[PDB]
């Protein structure tokens, strides 16, 4: 086992981890950070998507000991003192979720998508948004959603 | 003021934003796998990496050594309690853990109860099996060979069936519906005739939450308490009470959160079974949930019909009849979701939006090597495969003619003065208005100029793409119920719900449904508000808990909507009934004298005088008039008079990239008629899911297998799923038809966009092909597949 | 088969063994401070050091500074909510946190949250606050003289409270009943008049568990959930719903398993009103659990009544009336638990088991710096005070007349013939028969033999020890219910039940009241099983989640078996009435063509043709007989039209030790009579606590304050409670009058063992010294006080 | 600072670090989740937090758990054996020796000693015996009734 620390949500971890052990499931397991869900093996749906070091990657193909001095952020840091990130904000105006089990991967998507690129097209969007699956929406209110926290982001 | 009122309400109509959004848009949403107990163990299970065999030897002495596993049971330690075998929605019997052989490959042959989800995967590998092959059944008409292999040996001897008498020992039954005599007699005297043979392939719902359970039997209580993946929790806890003898009451089955059913969630998995029973072995929680590739492997699948349909009719294309004949391949074991008096679903809806005189329908279930299903993924029981049939057939038909698509179905649609419809299969349509949406929806797309533009480039023999015009009319039939005709495992097909005013105004409601993401808390709280004048975000609803929630079929078919909807609005109206007793009583004016206004009860003349909602309540709860109970609360069980008929109308244009196949949806118009909506927002989130489920059915989806049966694409690898980027944009449109019947003339409609769009992608490519004779491509619309075919025809390059 | 089947129920009259033990044997039941929630904080309470004074300062700082403290809140921070003083039961305020002055001594200052309970516990010491002492008040007679210092400054001015006009500003209210004009006619002339003034000191009903809560308001979803130590939780909803803003439906309050609470926790406290304040601030769930000592010196005590009592009769002993006047100390806020139009609670129900023709009480509440309270432990809304003031005077008519004291009761019982009886203060008895039950006592115990005894002892002037018999006959008035007479809040004090068949048969059931170890969970199952015919094992009853069971008042005075039996009753016979029609359609008969057998309808004349409750069950969610929803199940909220009025007889015998002056119990017979018996088993066990609590308050329990009115001895350090070497051996008896309005005739009487018990031990020490003129001697009873007795007396050693 | 602990609870080792003052009750209750233990008093008179302490009678909220590095603890959860109910719980369930359960565990706990320090106790004995035990709700009587039978049952 590897000692490791893991800046998550802001706050210091210091945690003991068997060297498989995916990042999903220390954030689900050790953490019970239980908004990022699996929805595959294969590393196609991105349900699992969560911001490391600057960039969206899919902790269920990301070991928890890689993250020894990493910056971790999920769905649940993303709200500020209880005020929803724009993000999650355009999601819920614009109905961009319904069994929300696709959600907490989208936003964490979206948060960092924003940052790369403040005014995307929508053919950017689809694009930009092409790591997560959702099986509800059909994904057009997810791009007003994400349209609707480009504009709230610079204003 | 009064209109200020009532929109403060946001019930019925209102696009207002969902009450569910904020804990999922904060990851504190609960799904089954965010559950953790004190003491919960984890269960894993050893699948059969074989079609069909017999099993030798199971090796569990390696995987219980190791440290962490605290069992291993097989097919034998189900024995003792009658559980090595379970009872199906269908009337057959499905095998829990695989006893004396395997009926298909993946199948579950043992399980493993570990520390965590980690070492009960290492114990599975630990697991070892051996096993004596057998000559695997992939084709449903090789299964009905004389020399074919014996499946079910455990149903040797038996010549009859839970559906009637069986001809084979892979014959599982044969059901028909209309009258033979008469439609035979039209087809051997019809002018103009067509025939069309067509496979629907058999498909996986893959809702993106995989199935799974924490099931924990408390040996101190007595009691089980198991979290769940269910689409219908309270039959689960009838059938769970008689399968392990623990009495109902002391059985608390609990659907939460749901990532997704789409049908993959109604029926009783071997997971779900062995965890309860490990679960009551150990004293302790047991936790189970699967991944992808058993999702798709062995959860329930839908369609694998394969159709030969028939169509008479008269030179200037009015139909005459109608005759279907299917092969319908439901897997070793028949679990196929479904009222228990029809193991073909509704295909008898087969006569579609026409007014057909004369009809027949036969089908033909059969047993292969493969998993169990068949009823799943919005098919509303079977009437995926029946408007798929229909609509296939009358674009032969107007091909045959050289009549415009359109035109033939205007000239064959039932008018909206013949309902209420009784159809030659039975069914009484509530309402339409077919014509009305069919001309709204080509002028919409300009059809006219569509059809010349087509034309132009069929004219030019080098256009390098090949434009086509998909147009589906269709109508759904959902909301099982009568529980005359309509029930599962016994219980009729109604639904309920319960609702209690508190002495300040507010309220809480359970129903017999639960939602899986179609918006129930949300909705269901707007119909609610417009019934008692209560704002609808203060209306508490809640759903899942057989322990608390009133007792219902659950969601599945689109009932919520037509079943549980109308008994929210009788519950609720019961209520209305008994506060305006008490309006009265405290007006000292009879209840005559009295009218509701939004939120209020007025004395007629005279508007100063009064009483809210509120004020009715507080004096429920204060001091019940003379003759009264103290309270303000309602229960009602609904049960339905008939189903609800939604319609719809779509069209797509698609171009096919002549040198490599691709096809490319260029646009796609949906129109929906489902009477009375009560959130056009919620309404619109479920279209584009439909639409994009139907996209994906008909341009990628299938379930291949070898020789040997295995399952090829059984993971994301290979399974089709479209992204943002392969999903096109989708244009929606509607009308207002109320269902008669129905207390809010609320019909259902989440599975009308996959049901009708599935035809529709079929359609507009089969109808690029038309000019030069094609009548019909199976799906999927793969590329690879529509290459071949432009191959065949001389169209490609 | 039919008296075997009755027997397998388990029902009504069965001493069948309690569904609660399994888990609290094995420690696995689920009170307030066994829950742990995410993120959970504690809160412990910074308490005033002095009786009465105006508050300078207070430092916050030095705790705040302190690591795992997270905040330190004050009056300050409550006032913006408008939350430093709440509502109470007795239409008065109280202070939540002590805001310009505190009233009482250890009353709430300040609240500190922190990581545990041990870092709060330091936090509290490190919070220092800075007082400006006034002089106390303690002595309610003090409180009214003109010079008394103004201790509620807060309602200065106002000239009426919710009980009328105000005299002086320590009067809270004046509150008579009865004939006064005709009363002291009778008086004025009756040939026999007595008069004796006794106090009923001020003592606690100390529940082994203390007060506490879990409040965890939820940020996300916007509602709160608070687990607390409540006797009625769903009027806490309701108050608590209305003082926060918070909308009833999204808030939950759950009283879990308490471990008892005897009055104690009918009202809400400061600590819970913090707990939810704070929970609301830091968004987070807070745990609050008070420690026995501030039990004892903050929560609701019991009695301190200062009563004149007087009988006016002929010399025969036939009372002609009854004259009462009673100081009431109240302490700083009137949080007396009451409906709201009973200040004094049912105290005019002082005529007791007799025909007095004219009568009138008149009691005055008074403050003083002390904890708030007044009605709990077992009284019945001041019912303990009114049978101890009248079974004291029947006692001191019966010295003066030299009459024997069983004989003089015999003569003035009301007659069996008499019922239902309406007496001089209103009250209608229902029913009764209490020469009978006395007759029983008597032989029982060989009463004249022990007045031979006693005659012997007292001739020898040697006899080392003093005997006396104590002999009382009590009427109690339970089930506070009939709206328009009484309400908690506003809210009718009626009660509900909600019972749902499942489809195999068993059931859930959920009532409005709620446990605190009485055995509903097993009783009301034994009701339910009877009316149905299904076993009570199956029939799981829960309460105290205001989320799932029907509104109601909770259990205290009584109340379950009268007012929320009765709703169950009705409920099942609801569900009894539908089960019938149902049989009858299966049966294919007229309904009264059926005849009940315990547990099946059958056809009358036909043994062979029936239908039992479980067939029935299934044909309700099979399919429902035309006209009739689907499902079993009923509701019903019960307005009781009466109280219930249970009685007994009981008498105890006393050895008193000369040299010492300790009393010892030789004997208790206790008969009582509550109507129809549910569970006698259960009865049994209530009977032994209640008299068990009798001997706490009547020989050792008291409440003493010094001159700067600190409480004294307000920990097990003093304060008495009898472990199993002081507590004698309890003989019971009993007979059956049932209530004539009571749907199975069943009374309560829970608190009938610890009203009766109280009056015998006084009665019996009095009786002791009555030889040389002693007519009442003060409780409590304790060696010392009984040796200061035999030393005034010249009967020391 | 914490102290690194390992003590036996129900033949299980509980390794935990806790500081000096850590009364065994809480470490019981709010360390292990072993809440069958309670707390009726600040004092040491009520006994509703007695469990076994390496062979005798202890009230743990007056007891370190710090003072039980290595002891062998016996709580409420751990009386009974593979699902049989110990003679001690049976006794009080069958005679009806408990009402609202809060001296439950610690009266068990106490009567598991008792009898093998008395195996046939007289109902003086008993009440004597069983005298550091508070009760509110039984009136004692059942309780001497169902440590009777516990104490008949282990006899045969
Ligand atoms: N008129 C109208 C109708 C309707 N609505 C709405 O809408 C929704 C829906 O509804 P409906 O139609 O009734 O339906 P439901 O029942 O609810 O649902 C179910 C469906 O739904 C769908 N979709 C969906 N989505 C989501 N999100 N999720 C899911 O899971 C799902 N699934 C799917 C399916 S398949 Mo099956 O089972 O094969 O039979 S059937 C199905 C809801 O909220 C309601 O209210 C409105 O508004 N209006
Ligand atoms: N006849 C008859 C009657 C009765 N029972 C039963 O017995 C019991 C009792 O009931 P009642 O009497 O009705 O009562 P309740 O309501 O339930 O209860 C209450 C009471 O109860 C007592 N006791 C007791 N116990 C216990 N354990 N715990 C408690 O806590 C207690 N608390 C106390 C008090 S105080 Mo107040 O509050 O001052 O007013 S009132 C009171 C119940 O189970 C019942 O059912 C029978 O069986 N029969
Ligand atoms: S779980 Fe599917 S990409 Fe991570
Ligand atoms: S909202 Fe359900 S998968 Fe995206
Ligand atoms: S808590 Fe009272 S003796 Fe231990
Ligand atoms: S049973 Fe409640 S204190 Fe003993």
């Amino acid at each position: 086992k590897k000692i490791i620390t893991v800046n998550v949500n802001g706050k210091a971890q210091e945690k003991a981890v068997e060297p498989r052990t995916l990042l999903i499931h220390f954030l689900r397991e050790e953490l019970n950070l239980t908004g990022a869900h699996i929805g595959c093996e294969t590393s196609h749906c991105g349900a699992c998507t969560v911001d490391i070091d600057g960039r969206s990657v899919k902790s269920c193909t990301h070991l928890a000991v890689q993250c020894d001095g990493s910056e971790v952020l999920t769905v649940e840091g993303l709200a500020n003192k209880g005020v929803l990130h724009a993000v999650q904000e355009g999601f819920y105006k614009e109905h961009g979720l319904q069994c929300g089990f696709c959600t907490p991967g989208m936003l964490m998507r979206a948060y960092r998508f924003l940052q790369e690129n403040p005014n995307p097209t929508e053919a950017e969007i689809r694009m930009g948004m092409t790591g997560n699956l959702c099986r509800c929406t059909g994904y057009q209110n997810i791009v007003k959603a994400v349209q609707y926290a480009a504009r709230k982001l610079q204003e | 003021d009064a209109e200020a009122r009532e929109l403060a309400l946001a019930g019925m109509g209102a696009s207002r934003l969902r009450k569910e959004d904020a804990r999922f848009i904060q990851g504190k949403g609960n799904y089954v796998d965010d559950i953790k107990m004190p003491g919960m163990l984890h269960m894993d299970i050893v699948r059969a990496p074989i079609a069909h065999g017999r099993i030798k030897k199971i090796h569990k002495d390696a995987a219980l050594a190791m440290p962490g596993v605290h069992a291993v049971l097989t097919a034998e330690d189900l024995k003792p309690l009658k559980l090595h075998w379970m009872p199906t929605l269908a009337g057959d019997v499905a095998a829990v853990l695989a006893d004396e052989k395997v009926h298909f490959q993946m199948q579950e042959v043992a399980i493993v109860i570990a520390d965590d989800r980690y070492i009960a995967a290492d114990a599975v590998e630990a697991v070892k099996v051996e096993y004596d092959e057998l000559p695997v059944v992939i084709d449903p008409i090789d299964a009905l060979k004389p020399d074919a292999p014996v499946l079910r040996e455990d149903l040797a001897g038996k010549t009859s069936g839970a559906h009637g008498p069986r001809e084979h020992h892979n014959h599982i039954f044969t059901w028909g519906a209309g009258d033979k005599a008469a439609t035979d007699a039209v087809f051997a005297n019809a002018p103009v005739t067509v025939s069309q043979h067509m496979y629907y392939p058999r498909v996986h719902p893959c809702p993106l939450e995989t199935c799974g359970c924490v099931a924990s039997f408390d040996p101190i209580k007595g009691d089980l308490t198991t979290y769940i993946t269910s689409q219908a929790p309270h039959v689960v806890r009838t059938v769970v009470s008689m399968l392990s003898g623990i009495p109902e009451s002391k059985v608390r089955i609990v659907s939460p959160d749901i990532g997704g059913g789409f049908g993959n969630k109604v029926g009783i998995y071997p997971g779900y079974v062995c965890a309860i029973v490990a679960s009551i072995v150990l004293g302790r929680p047991v936790k189970w949930v699967e991944d992808r590739v058993e999702n798709i492997s062995t959860t329930a699948f839908a369609r694998d019909y394969h159709m030969d349909g028939e169509l008479a009719a008269t030179p200037d294309g009015k139909i005459l009849g109608l005759r279907v004949n299917v092969v319908a391949d439901h897997g070793a074991f028949d679990a196929c979701a479904d009222p228990t008096k029809f193991p073909a679903g509704l295909f008898h809806i087969c006569s579609g939006s026409y007014d057909i005189p004369r009809a027949h329908c036969s089908v033909k279930g059969v047993y292969t090597n493969k998993a169990p299903g068949g009823v799943a993924y919005r098919c509303s029981f079977r009437v995926t495969e029946a408007v798929y049939l229909i609509e296939r057939m009358v674009d032969v038909l107007a091909q045959k003619l050289n009549m415009d698509k359109a035109e033939i179905r205007a000239k064959n649609f039932i008018r909206k003065e013949q309902f209420p419809y009784t159809t030659q299969f039975g069914f009484e349509y509530d309402s339409g208005d077919y014509h009305t949406a069919l001309k709204k929806v080509l002028d919409a797309v300009d059809y006219p100029a569509l059809r010349a533009e087509q034309a132009a480039r069929r004219a030019d023999p080098n256009s390098p793409t090949l434009m086509g015009i998909g147009l589906v009319t269709f109508t759904e039939v959902v909301g099982a119920g009568p529980s005359k005709m309509c029930d599962i495992l016994g219980v009729g097909m109604f639904d309920s719900c319960e609702i209690r005013i508190h002495p300040t105004g507010s309220a809480i409601a359970r129903m017999g449904t639960i939602t899986q993401g179609q918006g129930h808390q949300t909705t269901y709280a707007q119909i609610i508000a417009t019934e008692l004048g209560i704002p609808s975000e203060v209306i508490q609803v809640e759903e899942g808990d057989t322990s608390t929630a009133p007792y219902g079929l659950g969601t599945y078919g689109s009932r919520s909507t037509p079943v549980a909807g109308a008994a929210i609005a009788l519950a609720a109206r019961k209520i209305h009934a008994k506060a305006r007793k008490i309006a009265a009583h405290m007006l000292e004016v009879n209840e005559n004298d009295l009218d509701w206004e939004v939120d209020r009860f007025k004395v007629k003349g005279d508007d100063s005088k009064f009483k809210t909602m509120a004020d009715i309540a507080w004096q429920a709860y204060h001091q019940p008039p003379a003759g009264l109970e103290p309270g303000l609360e309602a229960v009602h069980y609904y049960d339905p008079p008939n189903f609800t008929y939604p319609f719809g109308i779509y069209l797509c244009v698609v171009d096919i990239d002549r040198a490599t196949g691709e096809t490319k949806v260029r646009r796609f118009y949906a129109l929906d008629d489902c009477g009375t909506r009560i959130n056009p927002m919620i309404i619109e989130g479920q279209i584009h899911g439909g639409l994009t489920e139907g996209y994906a059915v008909a341009m990628g989806q299938q379930m291949p297998f070898d020789a040997q049966g295995n399952l090829l694409g059984n993971t994301l690898m290979d399974y089709f799923l479209p992204t943002a980027v392969e999903t096109p944009h989708w244009e929606t449109d509607h009308t207002v038809t109320p269902s008669p019947h129905h207390p809010i003339g609320a019909k259902g409609v989440a599975e009308s966009p996959h049901v009708g769009s599935i035809p529709t992608f079929t359609a507009a490519v089969v109808d690029a092909f038309a000019h030069v004779g094609v009548t019909h491509l199976d799906m999927p619309h793969t590329s690879y597949r529509v290459w071949k075919s432009l191959k065949e025809h001389n169209l490609a390059l």
